[PDB]
């Protein structure tokens, strides 16, 4: 049961979130990496100041403050026992945004299985957020923060905020958290690596312009336009340049990990692709395969129905810098 | 009050109507929870003279609730005079009043967006009265601002509430306790894919693939709605209104006058729905479009 | 009036203006939503002039939500007189008694700055009753505040309201979409890459080339602003107001004029913009001064 | 009031306050935005005095926002006078009607701290009102609290608004872009390497070496500040005010004066700025004292 | 200058800081007499022990603009404005411009500082007191009155370093507020003469000071979580030995148990060895 | 009374040490300790004339304010008045009799702000700043003529439990003025177990449910997280039932099992029934 050593992994996620030294934590497990983010990454917001949004406020005092509600004033007859209905705006750090760091950290302390000294240092900072309310997340909460009126830098670790709810499972005891396994599934390993690659490739490949393009069939039905029973064709990505377009389809696969019998399955998706593609430039069609792999990267060519197409590997485990510009040394030789 | 006139132009299936007929007699206190554009608002007015069966505008009151609806406006409260103090008898408790002169008659309150205020600050001691069971004089009540407990009030039994609750919010995953009780919620189905729905445009001229493909389109795209919970659940999905609107002149249905909607409704709205990923923006557009 | 007076200047195109007409005459509510400084406010006081025909303001209203605006003060409240309370019909009712003593002429309220306050709030009872379809006596209904005496308020068909929703402030959108099916929702560009933009400048002692120059960067910057989502989005990208004034004086158009506006307001909003590395300040402030 | 007057005393550059009155005659509304300590306070009672050419206080108005200040206080609201409650018509609001007595002098409004204080909830109607085009009676408009649409206010051509904001702090800013488009943003240095700020010192009996080694460890101090723009961007840079006053006795800046104030203020101020290094605090600190 | 448990340099540097810049904080940990710091020290600046010119308040999160400045508030009648104490304070200052009025913050962290004072904070600055600085307040009716403050004012704020709240910073306000710590002071004379000026036991006294300087060290050490604004005062020390108890063993350790263990047990929060080793090393 | 009290009399004379000196004190415990009958025999021991007309009780809550607390004004039949609060009321009586200590008992006052209800005083009560020295005026009190401050003699007695784990850590303007003290069950206790011999308890039955008990409160602080020291039960339902004129059984523990133990074993784990059943069970036998 072989897998990726777990440091690399964060980095992954940084490209696919679209936004450290990793080497100072002793602990291999991502628990205790991603966990070091959070709580160091709260630090980083405090410095500057926590965001402060506006929340408007109607409560029964006893005086003015801003604007008083004529009519919930006299149907409450609060003017007799000197009090005001008014509308004001306390200033809070109340808002949605930041309970939900100070209930995931809850989360985060609760984990069955942790580094001390990660769970210690957080239950201070749990104690220096007293005015904020806990809350019981669920994904439909961070589904309302998708308007994103916060910095691009609270977007960060919500966004590992979000990873770590749906990747805790209740272990041994009622109360306290366990982590999910992660890395044995492809399909969450999967889509993160499409998902990394699409957000990778509009950073370093500055140089051409790179776009999800979805794909109409060359059909034609005497039957249906709508065509709703075809499949529907989406690339994963296409990485488009003036003298050569490429389409890429990468997977995640356990078997690949052996050095046999090969997983190819995905390509039959990839030829069909190429053919209901019609390029009004007419520069060139190329296609890639690339998969991960653990131990060495070896890169194969191919002429196989006209189309010049490559499969390639990359070397996981190795090193993040070497490994990113392994992705360039890629690229380079296909988008040619 | 002819059900042909009533019944024939509406695009929901006769099931659903007659299934609305039957709890609204049993229970007399009814929601339809669906999305906006399924004539929820519509079809309320034309029910109250089915049931009643004749046109009578005073035995039905509709109201609109908000968040400065308040139990003072509804039941009793006090409005002030020059300087003092007048108690005044609200609209409900007024409306009710009539029903008592002629009990044999029915009587309907109609409320739209009745999520937005507190069923309890609005009603209040009345949802003990409210309820199907504990109607009539047995269950008689005096009110909080009676001058005296002897003037009491209690709902008569002839009265049916109606009221209209859109899902088109995400606050409404937590609903409200005190509706769930007593009213008996019914879905409302968007009502393309529908027979009457299609008529309508075909008298109106109108090719029948295109709207059968168009069609497709919306019960293709209604069902991507439906599938997320998180973002976007079944409640959302788009009705069937925004077509019906706009040929009062006997302009033909195309795909310009579709464009029409859907660059000026439907595209923004999607924007709103997928921020996250404008090119599942672009993916439907395009695929309204052809 | 015509369009003829009020399009001597304007920079948008003649097709979204006629759109605007298709849509708002049929649906008589709708939203222009674009950012700061393309002319939203600018072109809504010259639509009232031809809907009505003649440069009245009589018929006009304009207003502005700002967070603060209720329903007391919208249309019903409670106002102190020198010792006790009065009911006071808002501007909009008292809009509307004006409007429906002539149903012939058209009437606009204007409304800036709409996507702010909480609309559901303000509105209240008058979110069904705006549509095109519910107006008139049919559909009369009864305010919070109204007369026990059964009095009614409907608007009247000769209504059209126009709402000014900014694009730049995320949160403060329209996320209650039954409220956003009321209205059609017409996105304005930028406005750049007209011609009628163009003359403006060259009639002010102004080189094409200087002209094509500029334009050229501004589309690119907005490029690379709608390749973004996650922060910046396609709404955010620049207006033209900050380049329409200024020039009055006699003051030609130069890149010491463009390298005022660059420096002054551009760049502090590049950098609030990005905020994430300086390198992509300086690359695109450089650029325009290039 | 004369121009060679101010300059005296301040440490600005001359050319920046030449683009300073040049926006702000064009605009009519700017913000000077810089850390603490830089004189936007100083310089904003001074400037007024310039831009008028006369020493008016009454024409000036000056005040400093906060959290709890609002839109009642500021331009309309119903507050208690006694027994009765009344519409007090705000500070900003009388100052208009002062300036519109004497339309030809120019009537100057300061705001301290504006972005503490929620500007959108504050300004609200004035926030489309202020631009320079639009002054004026043409686009008159009525109030929340206007008794009817006649009563309408519009801001004069005269007024000139002057915001002052600290770049200190992320939270508190002005992210509302609709309204970063009326005012022109005015960046503001700490203006170390000036001859003006130089000559005050050896003016006040300072040595011409320890003056210019001073210099150049403030220049590159905030040098190393303004290149970590994640963490603190050159906003947060040291202002000169801390070695401005406290020389008022006589006393010669020498090191040794020097080293107690940078003990006192500026050394617990660095530890914030660098909580995790402790050698990056000391190595700065020793940098200035040796 | 007699009782004082802290040395005469940072007393001496307090008030030409004070007079000078006219405002500053005193931030420490509880125990170490920043209310008998201030109360003193104001003493010494009006010359004269009369309190009626100081005024001492503590603030909390829920104090408001409302009550320190102006608000409006209920009278038995119906509601007006109704001055706050500093608006109240600073008028009875100016009322005697030569005498120095102070007015002494405690609790000072917890509330938004900015906030409450709003309007004031830039006025305190000391060069920014008279009537060319002056400004209407928002509550004021009309611009012309207006309220500024004078010269005489001097303003000490006393807080609190253990609880640090990662809400809002402020560093313009650290501007107007020259800032100055204060250690507990076990190493000073002054503070072992009174022991010794109780009867108590050379030695006792020696291995007393050893005993906290130790645990004062050891929450200083982890500078991340920690600091010396977290360590121990001495106040505890001073209250209860008035009565004739001189110092033993037994009273230090029934102070063990009875003040320190809570600390720290809220600093050294789930760390029970920890606690159960420095209690225990105390007592020893 | 002393006797009586079923707490350890090391508890009881250590805390009046503590109060004379401190003048204010926290009580954090199980419910179930006769927590309020322990501070009115306490407050009736410092006073030593069992006088109930000193001590004055109030239960605060989420509501509560400086209107109910001290000074508000209340309607007329027209208009409204300035309306005398407890404490108000409580310190100035007190006032007439300064040699006399008075005491004042707040319950459940961890679910209240205290900042929002005292506000002013908030600091007044602190021991170290008290007398006429520290005389502020107060938010309603118009003139300068007359200010609030509570004299030496007031002592001060918050009644808190550390029964709900949904509490988060204590409010930081309490611990600076407040001395904790945790009250044990006191199971073990010689005069529990006295109060049940001196009703003809049999010493076996007496001791295995002693026994019995400190087993279950053993197992219920075992937890680090949910359950902690403060959740066990305390012993003041063993006193209901027994003076009344009825003596103990196993069959009347039997309906105690039932009646509040059973409930507040579900209450603490609200998880599992078979480990509740576990414990209902053999605490039946
Ligand atoms: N002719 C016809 N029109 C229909 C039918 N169903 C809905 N409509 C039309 O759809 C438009 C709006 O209907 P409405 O009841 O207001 O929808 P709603 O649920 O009230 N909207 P909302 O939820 O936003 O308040 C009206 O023109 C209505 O007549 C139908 O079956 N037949
Ligand atoms: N002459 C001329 N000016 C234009 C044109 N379009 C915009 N402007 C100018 O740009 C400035 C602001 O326009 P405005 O309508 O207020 O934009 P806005 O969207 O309403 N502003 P906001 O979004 O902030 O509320 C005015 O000077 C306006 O006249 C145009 O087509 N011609
Ligand atoms: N004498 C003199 N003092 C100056 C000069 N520039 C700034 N100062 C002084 O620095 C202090 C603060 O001025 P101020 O405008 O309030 O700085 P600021 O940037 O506004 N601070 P903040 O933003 O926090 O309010 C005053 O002592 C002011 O007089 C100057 O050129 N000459
Ligand atoms: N004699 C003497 N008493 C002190 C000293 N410091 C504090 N005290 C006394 O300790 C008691 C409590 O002081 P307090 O202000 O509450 O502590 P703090 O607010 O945390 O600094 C008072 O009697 C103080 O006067 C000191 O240095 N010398
Ligand atoms: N006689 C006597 N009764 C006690 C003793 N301890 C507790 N009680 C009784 O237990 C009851 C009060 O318990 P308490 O915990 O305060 O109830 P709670 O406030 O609801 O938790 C009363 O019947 C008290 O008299 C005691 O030591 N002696
Ligand atoms: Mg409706
Ligand atoms: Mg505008
Ligand atoms: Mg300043």
């Amino acid at each position: 049961q072989p897998v990726i050593p777990v440091r690399n992994i964060y980095y992954m996620l940084t490209y696919a979130w679209g936004y450290a030294n990793l080497e100072a934590i002793p602990g291999n497990n991502l628990l205790d990496i991603l966990g070091y983010v959070l709580n160091k990454g709260v630090l980083q917001l405090s410095r500057r100041g926590l965001e402060l949004d506006y929340n408007p406020n109607t409560e029964i005092i006893p005086g003015i403050k801003g604007r008083i509600e004529f009519a919930k004033t006299i149907r409450g007859f609060h003017l007799n026992h000197g009090k005001t209905v008014s509308t004001f705006d306390m200033l809070n750090e109340d808002t949605l945004a930041n309970r939900i760091i100070k209930s995931t950290l809850a989360i985060l302390i609760k984990h069955e299985k942790l580094n001390s000294t990660i769970r210690d240092e957080a239950r201070s900072l749990y104690r220096k957020l007293p005015g904020i309310s806990t809350l019981h997340l669920t994904p439909q909460h961070f589904s309302y923060l998708n308007g994103g009126k916060n910095t691009r830098y609270y977007k960060f670790v919500i966004s590992v905020c979000k990873f770590i709810v749906n990747n805790s499972i209740p272990g041994q005891n009622k109360g306290h958290y366990r982590f999910y396994d992660f890395e044995r599934n492809e399909k969450e390993m999967s889509l993160l690596y499409q998902k990394f690659l699409y957000e990778f490739c509009r950073r370093e490949l500055t140089s051409a312009n790179t776009t999800r393009s979805y794909l109409k069939w060359d059909a034609s039905s005497i039957s249906d336009q709508s065509l709703n029973l075809l499949p529907r064709m989406e690339t994963d990505i296409t990485i488009r340049s003036s003298e050569k377009i490429l389409i890429v389809d990468a997977k995640y696969y356990k078997s690949i990990f052996s050095r046999e019998k090969f997983h190819s399955q995905n390509l039959y998706q990839l030829m069909n692709y190429l053919w209901s593609l019609k390029p009004e430039n007419g520069e060139n069609i190329g296609g890639l395969l690339i998969y991960p792999h653990v131990d060495t990267a070896v890169k194969h060519r191919y002429k196989i129905n006209g189309f010049d197409i490559g499969l390639c590997t990359v070397n996981l485990g190795q090193e993040w810098p070497c490994i990113h510009q392994e992705l360039l040394d890629i690229f380079d030789e296909y988008l040619k | 009050y002819c059900l042909e006139d009533a019944l024939n132009d509406l695009f929901i299936p006769e099931t659903t109507i007659e299934t609305i007929l039957k709890r609204l007699t049993i229970k007399k206190n009814i929601i339809l929870q669906g999305p906006p554009g399924v004539g929820k608002t519509f079809v309320a007015r034309r029910l109250a003279y089915l049931l009643t069966g004749e046109k009578a505008p005073q035995r039905v009151n509709m109201v609109q609730f908000h968040q400065s609806y308040s139990y003072e406006d509804f039941i009793q409260g006090y409005r002030p005079n020059g300087v003092g103090f007048r108690r005044k008898d609200g609209i409900f408790y007024n409306f009710c009043q009539q029903a008592k002169e002629q009990p044999e008659k029915k009587y309907i309150f109609i409320i739209d967006e009745i999520n937005r205020a507190n069923l309890s600050k609005v009603f209040g001691e009345v949802m003990m009265l409210m309820e199907h069971d504990k109607r009539g004089e047995n269950w008689s009540v005096p009110l909080t601002y009676s001058e005296n407990d002897e003037e009491r009030f209690y709902v008569p039994e002839n009265v049916y509430i109606i009221g209209l609750m859109n899902t088109a919010d995400r606050s409404l995953a937590v609903v409200d306790y005190a509706l769930r009780r007593r009213f008996s919620f019914i879905d409302i189905e968007p009502g393309f894919d529908t027979p009457q729905f299609r008529n309508f445009l075909l008298n109106k001229k109108a090719e029948p693939s295109f709207v059968e493909s168009l069609c497709q389109k919306m019960n293709e795209l209604n069902q991507e709605i439906s599938k997320e919970a998180t973002i976007l659940g079944k409640g959302f999905r788009i009705g069937h209104s925004y077509f019906c609107c706009g040929l009062e002149d006997g302009t033909s249905p195309d795909t310009q006058w579709l464009n029409e909607i859907v660059m000026t409704d439907i595209a923004p709205l999607l924007e709103e729905y997928f921020f996250d990923d404008p090119y599942k923006q672009q993916k439907w557009t395009n695929k309204l479009l052809g």
